[PDB]
């Protein structure tokens, strides 16, 4: 009823949900793509896929279990889902995969087949997923030569050069008890899980701490992947944002909610209380846009992504959007701040109070790894309601006004002006 | 110019038009006096003021 957190060597964290009809048990490691290098980039993604390999999944399915794995920038997860009663069967599989097995999943035929699978996977993403590919390039240029610049799926070049040894090296260096948290969500009790874990013994690399490196840094820059054969222009643009556990974490998320998301083809989306919408609908400057406040351990990105077929008016799209951002520093109104509060609460509620145990597992593990605990919506909502117009203006004057930007784009971006023209729009002339 | 010296007066903002114009007014006065003084001193003895000092009727 408040999320329990116990440690006996292995940190166990659970979140009991009485309305849930299933249960998820897994392990979340405090290491992701941000802990790789340009040459082993994609190793985590390769691990995810061998864990989700047919051999491993068939074994789990026979037991009535479903496997899930997510590779993020700061973390990595491996979850098993089952009925509330088969919760102990999940632990056995989990125990087996990360303690008993090794040479079973890393066999020549399984590794090569899995490698070939992720290779075609990544190739398709880079070849067809334009909005996400652009967002990945935003991170790449914004944090270039820094941990946060590496794509989570890895790069084709490094992927084709990866061997079983690379996987093992990463596992020995990151899949450690000191860098992990065993999570339990859905319909399960803490005692049931802690005792079932405390039932077994061993340690498997005890006291071993993960590798350390240099911190993430934001660099005003841009990467342009022009492709005149594509039907649209896809653009992502952002300034240095807030890291997780930043004092302005919510103020930044609220600022992003002010401008929000938009889908020109959805009737209700066109009626939102967003001033930018009055400027962009007259000549239909875009098909959609979405503002974000991405937060990581060392840094973050605040900005937006947009897609448009109006290739001759991209300059107006960017101009109007950045002119609106200017407003956060000098003229954002009370009702805009109040509307943002309500919608932010709804966003967080939908994110944290989702009816999915695997989602809760990922969120719970990631947070307890970073701050040792998980913040409740009750506390989050209180912080949000305390945000004032002066807080937004103070934050904007620091993060937005006359600040460097990172830009990424693909498709028909001839109309996207030079860096300086876009950068100049981060402020307004004053007397 | 030194970064910290600039920051104490304008922080991370460029100088505004109002201050530019105000500075131009001050510049005009100080610059004129400095140039005139250096110019007249450089030609000391040749100026009418200097000649009138000795010469009379
Ligand atoms: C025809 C002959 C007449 C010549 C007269 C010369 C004109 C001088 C104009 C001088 C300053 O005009 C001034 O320019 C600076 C940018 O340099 C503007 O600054 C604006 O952009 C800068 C740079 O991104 C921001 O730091 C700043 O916060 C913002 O207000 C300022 O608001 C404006 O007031």
């Amino acid at each position: 009823a408040e999320v329990t957190q116990l440690s006996n060597g292995i940190v166990v964290a659970t979140e009991h949900n009485p309305s849930a009809h299933t249960a998820s048990v897994g392990v979340v490691f405090g290491s992701g793509a941000a802990n790789e290098n340009p040459y082993n980039n994609g190793v985590s993604n390769l691990w995810k896929n061998i864990f989700l390999s047919k051999e491993n999944s068939a074994v789990a399915a026979k037991e009535g279990l479903a496997l899930s794995s997510n590779i993020s920038r700061d973390f990595q997860s491996y979850i098993v889902s089952s009925l509330p009663g088969s919760t102990d069967k999940s632990l056995d599989f989990l125990n087996q995969s990360f303690i008993q097995q090794k040479a079973n999943l890393l066999s020549s035929s399984n590794f090569e087949a899995t490698k070939k699978s992720v290779l075609k996977q990544v190739q398709d993403f880079e070849d067809n997923d334009h909005p996400n590919r652009v967002l990945e390039h935003l991170h790449s240029t914004a944090f270039q030569n820094t941990p946060l610049s590496l794509p989570t799926r890895g790069t084709l070049e490094s992927l084709e050069n990866l061997v079983v040894a690379d996987l093992e090296s990463f596992a020995n260096n990151h899949f450690l008890n000191s860098n992990a948290v065993v999570v339990g969500t859905g319909n399960i009790k803490h005692e049931d899980l802690v005792n079932s874990i405390e039932s077994k013994n061993l340690s498997l690399q005890t006291g071993t701490k993960p590798v350390l490196k240099k911190k993430a840094a934001f660099l005003g820059s841009e990467v342009r992947l022009r492709d005149d054969t594509l039907p649209k222009a896809w653009i992502s643009l952002a300034v240095e944002g807030e890291p997780v556990n930043s004092p302005n974490y919510f103020v930044a998320k609220l600022a992003a909610q002010i401008f929000g998301s938009y889908n020109a083809f959805e009737p209700a989306s066109r009626l939102q209380g967003i001033k930018l919408l009055d400027n962009i609908q007259e000549y239909q400057l875009c098909d959609n846009f979405n503002h974000f406040s991405l937060s990581y351990k060392d840094s973050g990105l605040w900005g937006f992504s947009t897609a448009t077929r109006n290739v001759t008016m991209i300059d107006d799209l960017i101009h109007f959007t950045l002119k609106q951002w200017n407003r956060l520093t000098i003229s954002v109104t009370d009702t805009e701040v109040e509307r943002a509060k309500s919608l932010l609460k709804l966003q967080l509620g939908q994110l944290y109070e989702s009816g999915n145990p695997v989602n809760d597992a990922n969120l719970l593990g990631a947070e307890v790894l970073i701050k040792g605990s998980k913040l409740s919506l009750g506390e989050a909502f209180k912080k949000i309601d305390a945000i004032t117009v002066k807080d937004v203006k103070a934050w904007a004057g620091k993060r937005l006004w006359d600040q460097d930007i990172a830009i990424a784009g693909t498709g028909q971006i001839e109309g996207l002006l030079d860096y300086m023209r876009i950068r100049s729009d981060m402020s307004m002339m004053r007397w | 110019s030194f970064s910290s010296l600039y920051k104490t007066f304008f922080k991370r903002n460029a100088v505004f038009v109002g201050t530019i114009f105000a500075g131009a007014f001050v510049f005009q006065t100080v610059f004129d006096t400095a140039i005139t003084s250096w110019y007249e001193n450089h030609n000391k003895g040749k100026l009418w003021k200097d000649v009138k000092a000795r010469i009379a009727a």
